[PDB]
């Protein structure tokens, strides 16, 4: 019952969806889709 | 109910199963809002991201491909099915899943599952608006989306030669439906359109207009210099100086509203007959009901080569959309053209 | 390209331009960290 | 537990986290 | 009541899901790695668009034969 | 009920609504008459 | 004591008790707004032909030049002028001022000019009536974007032939073109911007449904539920915790504005920016910024190109691109 | 013929919004 | 630092807590300087980490490799690099002076004086203490004249700075008898901003260039020194509001002008923005490829004097709304471009006709194939050429991201203004908050609006 604090989790769950977006945008430079 | 006994049955024991406060309002119109919703927007990112375009229009429309969120999309079924159903279990796929899927039935998938999940949503609002005893006008408001829904995405391929021609559910799909649009049908000059943008745009005026002279005429309640602290659940005095801001437009427009009914109910009104006018319109196009032309003007700039304007120059870049997108968007007329007959100004 | 002495540092320096936009994301984590208050 | 929303949020979180495996396993995907 | 305060900062919820997240990315990942989702899905792989009998887009140009059509056109 | 009727009812019309029709009817010419013309 | 013609006229111009409020910023805007509405009539009625392209092919644009409701523009200024600043006392004629598109940098200036001074003053009539002041803020977004199609894109561009044709037809020709040469559809502002103007259908008839779904039994079936609200009255006309709680159990419960002082702003700030981050997309294409170019995006293993959306895309651009301006090009690729 | 009817659908187009500027039911405080 | 309850505002708007915080507001500011020195620091050495000896500075997306090499570091004749190790230092030197700046903020933040007015009065101040602020005001424009001076001095005596009209194909010149003359200087800030004039925009030589700075150095000091010894007037005093808020809008309105300045400059100016660094403008480019065509087709044996277009107009050449002679076509309205490529071409009736079909040279003809292939047209994916064209060269010019991104920090920060401006006005009256519902200004109005 709370005992991990709620900003620590909204900051990892944060880290995860920008290193995720940044996966998505690297690979458009990259294999399919990538113009290449 | 009202004074009599009528004993309790299934139908009073699911009725109050469903109508009770939850985490989600279900309802008995969740009996249909929530698988049909589900199934179309969970069809449109399964679309999206595995099923391919490859077949149906030669182009590619999924993740899987390389293409991304602005470019992919659930691409509605070839020409040659017609307004066929694409029902799984249909003559088109024969019960196969996976023959369905590259055949284009996921287009009336989504397309039929979206609208009986905008049925659903409809009637949940009834529904919500019945049991918390309140005016059904946000059902009445979203009559509107669902006119435009059905007229577009229904209508208009229906009167068409058949699904192919609707929407295909993706972002650049409906860029390409709408330059198709601007090309074969001069949307644009398009009375009920136009009745449409001014109702879209008056709509976002009167949002924005309505919320930034509610923010900028508050009453004080205050001993802080946040705003949003001055604000509590139940009261009844006024929140903002609808006198201030009466004369505030009054002055700077010369017209302003004084009946906060009457504001809002034209806040409700604008979209409604907006998109009301433009599914009027686009079920005209259904049958190629165009307002392409002013016979009138076309027929001066026959006999006038020093007549140009820049409606004859809209009908110009008109037929340069469709001699230059038909080849490549409609594979079913086999339409060859060559690199001579295009038209073609100079340079370029 | 840099000087051969900070070749082997060109990996660290092409990470250097994005530590402003994680000052202000930081700024948001400290907030989250004091609660909003 | 299993509540309605425990269901409902299962059913845009379970396939939402798979497809979301899905597209980060397509983003490397060679040509 | 558990208003989603004291259930996404429970270690309970949390090592149970530290497994079934990273799972399901895990399987997500299989299904496009070994191609199970081009073989259900229809979406052909990057290297079997065009065959040696066709080197444009595929036609369907049929309604109740399309399904044996599109199974002729495609890549098996 | 009785010999009159019993609904009888006033219509009203503000200077406002007056406004507003007028508008409306107006710009309905504005937009439809280079279209009528054609 | 306010006996010097100075002071008197200060008091005449700032004051509130105008039918309508003229102030500082009024003195600009009122002069400058009725030349441009005074050119901006005369020019749409009876306008001769106007060279826009400087190929010596003149627009006709006015009523009385064949032209109807659809088809009348005040047509854009001379590409032979570019940028270079043609008022009345530059032309030798009238007739020349007329043929090389004077009318629409008139109105185009004065109606620069009119819209800022109209921002102003609705701040300095929030600053005299007690008022807040952000309302001017707000009609910063259209201002931008009138800017945008009138200002920045002609400058960007380097002749006022680029600015939008004072025009119905002339504004769909100014559209053509533009998703032509930028591609807006593929820009991200843009997408902005009509996620901002869809949200604000959207939002202005949820609120006004909410508003009209929760108002409270004053009037009978005879009269119209407008006439339960009085004017200038303190209670408030509808029941807002009824409408919270029906949105709330609606959607999601937590979800929803448990302030209507957020909820206004949410109103407000929603259009406002969006339509701030579309006027600086047509000004960052202003300067060749355009939208997405995806296209080849998609090879195969063997190095074909497959057609795309973005592709069809591509095919009516080029279409809309060819087509444009069709005898103003003498050289391939099109920088001008 | 027709800038005739386009004039005058203008023009009265403006002189119902001067007429609605200048001549509105004035609104009372009570 | 506080929360809500003791400051009344939000966390959204958590700096404005510290308006009346001296010392955490000096903090926040140094703070924020170190920031910016990182950025020029970090993105210095990024850009000299992604740098080819081969492509010019703006086929590589580079944006302040150009701004030194303008100062005339490590470039030489025509603007090929000599070394890099100039950029490189001015990296590095930014790196750790913001490494100093992020010090004093992080320091000033956390542990500093809260308030200093009660310990050291020369920094501490109150926001209507008129004198002060124009102390400071002082202070700071001394800074500036200081930093105007250091550059007339870079171009004078340390090494000279870039000039691209300087003959062949310009080089690093060292700046003599600079324009002092005020009539020049101050006629291009009383210029109107149009075609043909474009405000200070159209600045076109270095010594016009040098003088301004000359000028604007000693105009900074002494009103620097003027507003150190000095009070503001009482017709200012009525004139202004004199709340930190209200100069906080002074300063954004200043700035939003600046950055719509700065868009204009890098889209226009190609003598303070060389066009061997930053490419092409956009001018340059159309009139690089009527001349291109020009040169083709002359070697191909045609006349160029003839041959009209379509339009009868002339397709390589025509006359100007003025009368002399420019490059046929649409880039006509691109006649006012002057760049160092058309000058030894054009004489007094604009393009002289004899002096073109003979005295092209060869770095002139490629200096405009270039300025064709590299035009400032391109995506946001940095995909170059028109929005129809291919994906196969990977190009958006310096210029183009210049101005786009300034032209909209420029409108925001004049929105911002505009927010500020309001809010400083109302808190000046008392207006912050909402209005007072027992003493509404409307209801002691007479009705009928
Ligand atoms: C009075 C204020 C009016 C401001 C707008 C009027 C239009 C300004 C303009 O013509 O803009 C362009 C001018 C520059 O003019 C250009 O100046 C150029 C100068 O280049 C010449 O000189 C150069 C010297 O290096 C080069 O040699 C170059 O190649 C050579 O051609 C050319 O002459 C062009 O023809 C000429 O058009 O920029 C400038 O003066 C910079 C001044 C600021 C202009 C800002 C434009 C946006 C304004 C407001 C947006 C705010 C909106 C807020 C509300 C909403
Ligand atoms: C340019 C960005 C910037 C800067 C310089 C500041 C600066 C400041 N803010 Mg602030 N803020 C910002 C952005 C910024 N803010 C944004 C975007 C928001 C919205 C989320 C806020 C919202 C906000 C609120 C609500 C409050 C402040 C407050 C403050 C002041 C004290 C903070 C404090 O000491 O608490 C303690 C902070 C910490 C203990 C964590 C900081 C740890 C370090 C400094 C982070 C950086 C590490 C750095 C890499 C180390 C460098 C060392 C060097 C040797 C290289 C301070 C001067 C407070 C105030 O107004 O004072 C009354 C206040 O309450 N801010
Ligand atoms: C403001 C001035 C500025 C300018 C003119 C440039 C210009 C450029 N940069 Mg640079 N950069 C800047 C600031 C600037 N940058 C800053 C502050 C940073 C620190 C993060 C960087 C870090 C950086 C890196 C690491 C790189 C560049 C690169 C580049 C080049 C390619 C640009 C590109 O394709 O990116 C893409 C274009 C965009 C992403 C558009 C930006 C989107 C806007 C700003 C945000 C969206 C607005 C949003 C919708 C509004 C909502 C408001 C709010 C709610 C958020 C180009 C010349 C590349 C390069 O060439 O290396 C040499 C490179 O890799 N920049
Ligand atoms: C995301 C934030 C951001 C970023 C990344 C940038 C980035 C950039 N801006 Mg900028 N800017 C911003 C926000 C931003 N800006 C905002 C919000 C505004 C207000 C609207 C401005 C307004 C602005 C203007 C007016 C200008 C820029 C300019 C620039 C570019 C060069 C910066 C420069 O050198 O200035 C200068 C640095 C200083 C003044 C600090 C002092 C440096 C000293 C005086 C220089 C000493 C040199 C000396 C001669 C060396 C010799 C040594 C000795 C021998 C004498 C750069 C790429 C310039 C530009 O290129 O125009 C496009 C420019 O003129 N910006
Ligand atoms: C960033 C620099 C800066 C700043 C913020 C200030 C700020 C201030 N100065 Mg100032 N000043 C400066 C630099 C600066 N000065 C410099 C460099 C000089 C040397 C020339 C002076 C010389 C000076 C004097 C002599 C006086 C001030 C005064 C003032 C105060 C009132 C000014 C006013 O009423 O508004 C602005 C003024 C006007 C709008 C009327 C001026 C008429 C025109 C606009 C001046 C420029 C003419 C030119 C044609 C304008 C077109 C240029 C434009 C297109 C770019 C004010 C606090 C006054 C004061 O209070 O003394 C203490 C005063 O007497 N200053
Ligand atoms: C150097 C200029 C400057 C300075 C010093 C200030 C200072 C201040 N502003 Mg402010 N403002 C500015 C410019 C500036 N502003 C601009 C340019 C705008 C745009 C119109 C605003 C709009 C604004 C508003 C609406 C408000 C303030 C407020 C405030 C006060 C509290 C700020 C705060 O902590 O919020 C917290 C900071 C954050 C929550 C972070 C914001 C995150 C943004 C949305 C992300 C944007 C990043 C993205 C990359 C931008 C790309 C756009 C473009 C470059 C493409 C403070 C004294 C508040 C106030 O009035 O208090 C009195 C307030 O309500 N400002
Ligand atoms: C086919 C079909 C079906 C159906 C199915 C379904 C219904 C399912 C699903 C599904 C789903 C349901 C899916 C999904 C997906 C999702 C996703 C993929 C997501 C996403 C997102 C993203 C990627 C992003 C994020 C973010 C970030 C990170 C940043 C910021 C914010 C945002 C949000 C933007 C069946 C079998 C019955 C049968 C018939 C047919
Ligand atoms: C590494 C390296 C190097 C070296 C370098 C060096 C050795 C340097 C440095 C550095 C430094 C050394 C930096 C710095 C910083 C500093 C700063 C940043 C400062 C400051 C100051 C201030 C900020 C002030 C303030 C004030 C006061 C306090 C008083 C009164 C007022 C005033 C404001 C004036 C080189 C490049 C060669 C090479 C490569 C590597
Ligand atoms: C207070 C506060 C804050 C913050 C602010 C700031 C802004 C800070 C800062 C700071 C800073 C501004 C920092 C900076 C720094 C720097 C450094 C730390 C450095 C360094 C150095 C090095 C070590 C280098 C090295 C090298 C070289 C020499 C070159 C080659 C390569 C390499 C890289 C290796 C926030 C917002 C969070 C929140 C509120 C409060
Ligand atoms: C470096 C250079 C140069 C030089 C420059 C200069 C020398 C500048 C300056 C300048 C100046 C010397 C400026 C001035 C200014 C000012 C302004 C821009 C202002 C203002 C303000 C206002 C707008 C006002 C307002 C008002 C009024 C009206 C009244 C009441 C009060 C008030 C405040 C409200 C040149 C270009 C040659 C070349 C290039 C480089
Ligand atoms: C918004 C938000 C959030 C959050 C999110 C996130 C996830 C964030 C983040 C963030 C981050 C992610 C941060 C980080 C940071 C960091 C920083 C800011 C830093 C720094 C520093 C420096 C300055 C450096 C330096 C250096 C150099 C220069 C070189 C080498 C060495 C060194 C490294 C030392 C949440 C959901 C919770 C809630 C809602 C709201
Ligand atoms: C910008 C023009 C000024 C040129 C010379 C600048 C040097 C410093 C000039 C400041 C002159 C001091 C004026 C003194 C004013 C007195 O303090 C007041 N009358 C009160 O005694
Ligand atoms: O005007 Mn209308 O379209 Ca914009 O690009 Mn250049 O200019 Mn013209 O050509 Mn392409
Ligand atoms: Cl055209
Ligand atoms: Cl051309
Ligand atoms: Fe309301
Ligand atoms: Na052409």
């Amino acid at each position: 019952i709370g005992r991990i604090p709620l900003w620590l989790v909204g900051t990892v769950v944060g880290l995860l969806a920008i290193g995720l977006l940044a996966i998505f945008f690297y690979g458009s430079y990259v294999g399919l889709g990538s113009s290449l | 109910i009202g004074t009599y006994q009528e004993k309790r049955t299934w139908f009073d024991d699911a009725d109050d199963w469903l109508r009770q406060d939850r985490f989600v309002f279900v309802g008995w119109s969740g009996l249909l809002l929530l698988p049909c919703a589900y199934f179309a927007v969970g069809g449109w990112l399964t679309g999206c991201t595995f099923v391919t375009s490859w077949y149906t229009h030669g182009l590619a429309s999924s993740y899987i491909e390389g293409c991304n969120f602005l470019t992919a999309a659930v691409s509605t079924p070839a020409n040659s099915l017609g307004h066929s159903l694409l029902f799984v279990w249909g003559p088109e796929a024969q019960g196969d899943l996976t023959r369905w899927f590259q055949l284009g039935g996921l287009w009336a998938f989504v397309a039929l599952h979206g609208a009986f999940g905008l049925i659903g949503f409809m009637l949940r609002q009834f529904e919500i608006a019945r049991s918390v005893n309140l005016r059904p006008y946000n059902a009445i408001a979203f009559s509107a989306p669902i006119a435009v829904f059905v007229s577009v995405f229904l209508i208009y391929p229906l009167g068409q030669s058949g699904w192919f021609f609707a929407p295909s559910f993706g972002v650049a799909s409906i860029f390409r439906f709408i330059l198709f649009f601007q090309g074969f049908h001069n949307w644009t000059l398009n009375p009920f359109h136009m009745m449409g943008v001014a109702g879209v745009l008056g709509a976002a005026l009167l949002c924005a207009i309505h919320g930034a002279t509610v923010e900028n005429t508050l009453f004080e309640d205050g001993d802080g210099a946040n705003t949003f602290r001055a604000f509590n659940p139940t009261q009844a005095e006024e929140t903002y100086s609808m006198v201030t801001a009466n004369r505030f437009w009054s002055q700077i427009f010369g017209v302003a509203f004084s009946n906060k009914r009457w504001l809002h109910f034209f806040m409700l009104f604008v979209p409604v007959t907006g998109l009301w006018m433009s599914a009027l319109g686009v079920v005209g196009l259904a049958l190629n009901l165009r307002a392409y032309d002013f016979v009138s003007q076309e027929i001066r700039a026959a006999e006038d080569p020093e007549f140009e304007t820049f409606y004859t120059k809209n009908i110009l870049l008109n037929e340069g959309i469709r001699a230059w997108m038909a080849a490549q968007d409609q594979p079913h007329e086999k339409l060859t053209l060559p690199e001579e007959v295009l038209p073609r100004g100079n340079a370029l | 390209k840099l000087p051969e002495a900070y070749a082997p540092f060109s990996p660290i320096v092409d990470v250097l331009p994005i530590i402003p936009v994680l000052f202000i994301l930081l700024a948001f984590v400290w907030q989250a960290s004091v609660s909003f208050r | 537990i299993f509540t309605v929303r425990w269901l409902a949020i299962h059913a845009i979180a379970v396939p939402t986290i798979f497809f979301l495996g899905a597209i980060t396993a397509m983003q490397f995907i060679q040509r | 009541e558990r208003p989603f305060s004291d259930i996404l900062t429970s270690i309970r919820y949390w090592v149970i899901h530290s497994i079934t997240v990273p799972s399901l990315f895990i399987a997500g990942w299989l299904f496009v790695s070994t191609g199970l989702a081009y073989d259900v899905f229809g979406s052909p792989r990057p290297n079997e668009y065009f065959t040696e009998d066709r080197q444009d887009a595929p036609l369907i140009t049929d309604r109740f034969n399309a399904l044996e059509q599109v199974k002729k056109l495609s890549a098996q | 009920m009785a010999r009159p009727n019993p609904n009888k009812q006033v219509v009203e019309l503000n200077r406002s609504s007056l406004y507003w029709g007028l508008l409306l009817i107006f710009v309905l010419a504005v937009l439809f008459s280079s279209y009528i013309f054609n | 004591e306010n006996t010097s013609l100075w002071a008197r006229f200060c008091e005449w111009i700032t004051s509130t008790e105008n039918r309508l409020y003229i102030g500082w910023f009024g003195v600009i805007m009122i002069p400058t707004l009725l030349t441009a509405i005074s050119v901006y009539i005369i020019a749409f009625i009876a306008a001769p032909p106007v060279d826009i392209d400087g190929i010596r092919e003149p627009v006709s644009g006015s009523l009385l030049y064949g032209n109807n409701i659809i088809t009348g523009a005040v047509v854009p200024t001379s590409n032979a002028i570019g940028l270079h600043f043609y008022p009345i006392w530059e032309a030798a004629s009238l007739d020349e001022w007329l043929y090389n598109g004077g009318p629409y940098q008139l109105v185009v200036c004065h109606f620069f000019l009119g819209v800022c001074c109209y921002m102003g003053r609705e701040w300095e009539l929030s600053y005299r009536l007690g008022m807040r002041p952000w309302i001017a803020v707000a009609y910063s977004a259209p201002v931008a974007a009138a800017t945008a199609v009138f200002i920045i894109y002609p400058i960007g561009q380097g002749s006022f032939s680029d600015g939008m044709p004072l025009g119905i037809s002339g504004t769909f020709n100014f559209m053509i073109v533009f998703q032509a040469e930028h591609n807006i559809l593929m820009h991200p502002f843009h997408m902005f911007g009509v996620a901002g103007v869809f949200g604000g259908s959207l939002f202005s008839a949820m609120h006004g449904s909410l508003v009209t779904s929760s108002l409270i039994r004053e009037t009978t079936e005879n009269e119209s539920a407008n006439a339960g609200y009085k004017f200038g009255q303190e209670e408030e006309t509808y029941n807002i915790v009824a409408a919270h709680g029906y949105f709330g159990r609606l959607i999601f419960q937590y979800a929803s504005f448990n302030n209507s002082r957020s909820l206004h702003f949410f109103l407000a700030v929603w259009p406002v920016v969006c339509i701030w981050l579309t006027a600086l997309g047509i000004s960052t294409m202003a300067f060749n910024l355009n939208g997405f170019n995806f296209n080849q995006s998609v090879v195969d293993s063997n190095g074909r190109v497959l057609n795309t959306w973005a592709d069809i895309i591509n095919r009516a651009n080029l279409g809309m691109e060819v087509m444009h301006e069709r005898n103003a090009h003498n050289f391939p690729l099109d920088l001008a | 013929m027709e800038a005739l009817v386009y004039t005058f659908l203008l023009i009265g187009t403006l002189g119902i919004i001067f007429f609605s500027i200048f001549f509105r039911e004035p609104p009372r405080i009570a | 630092g506080r929360d809500q309850e003791t400051t009344g505002f939000a966390w959204w708007a958590g700096n404005a807590r510290l308006i009346n915080l001296s010392g955490k507001l000096l903090g926040a500011h140094v703070a924020h300087a170190g920031l910016i020195v990182f950025w020029a620091g970090a993105m210095n050495l990024f850009e000299v980490s992604h740098f080819v000896p081969e492509k010019p500075m703006y086929e590589q997306g580079l944006i302040l490799l150009p701004h030194i090499a303008t100062l005339g570091y490590g470039v030489g004749p025509g603007g090929e690099v000599l070394d890099t190790f100039p950029y490189f230092v001015s990296g590095v030197l930014h790196l750790i002076s913001s490494a100093v700046l992020g010090f004093g903020g992080v320091y000033h933040s956390l542990i500093g004086p809260e308030t200093l007015e009660e310990s050291y009065p020369f920094f501490g101040y109150v926001w209507k203490d008129k004198n002060k602020m124009t102390n400071i005001l002082g202070y700071h424009l001394i800074i500036l004249g200081c930093g105007a001076w250091l550059l007339v001095l870079k171009a004078l005596y340390f090494g000279g700075v870039y000039d691209t009209w300087a003959p062949g194909g310009g080089d690093v010149r060292i700046i003599s008898n600079p324009t002092t003359n005020a009539a020049i200087i101050f006629g291009y800030i009383v210029k109107s901003p149009f075609g043909g004039d474009g405000w200070i925009v159209s600045v076109d030589n270095l010594e016009d260039i040098i003088g301004g700075h000359i000028w604007i150095g000693t105009l900074c000091i002494l009103g620097g020194i003027w507003h150190i010894y000095t009070t503001p007037w009482p017709w200012a005093r009525r004139a202004f509001v004199w709340s930190g808020e209200a100069y906080l809008s002074y300063s954004l309105a200043a700035v939003s002008l600046m950055g719509f300045t700065a868009c204009c400059f890098a889209w226009f100016n190609n003598t303070a923005y060389p066009s061997e660094f930053y490419g092409p403008t956009g001018p340059e480019a159309s009139q690089a490829q009527a001349f291109t065509f020009l040169v083709r087709d002359q070697r191909l044996g045609a006349n160029v004097a003839s041959a009209q277009g379509p339009t009868g107009l002339g397709k390589y050449l025509m006359r100007s709304p003025t009368g002399e002679i420019i490059f046929g076509g649409e880039t006509m309205r691109f006649w006012d471009f002057r760049g160092p490529w058309v000058e030894p071409l054009r004489g007094p009736s604009g393009l002289d006709l004899v002096k073109l079909k003979n005295d092209i040279q060869p770095w002139q003809e490629r200096r405009a194939a270039e300025y064709m292939t590299h035009a400032p047209l391109g995506s946001l994916n940095s995909v170059g050429g028109v929005a129809t064209e291919i994906n196969a060269v990977n190009f958006v010019s310096p210029r183009s991201w210049l101005a786009t991104s300034h032209f909209c920090l420029g409108f925001f920060f004049f929105v911002g203004h505009l927010w500020h401006a309001g809010r400083a006005r109302a808190a000046a009256a008392g207006f912050e908050k909402g209005i007072d519902r027992v003493d509404e200004p409307v209801l002691s109005m007479r009705p009928l609006d």
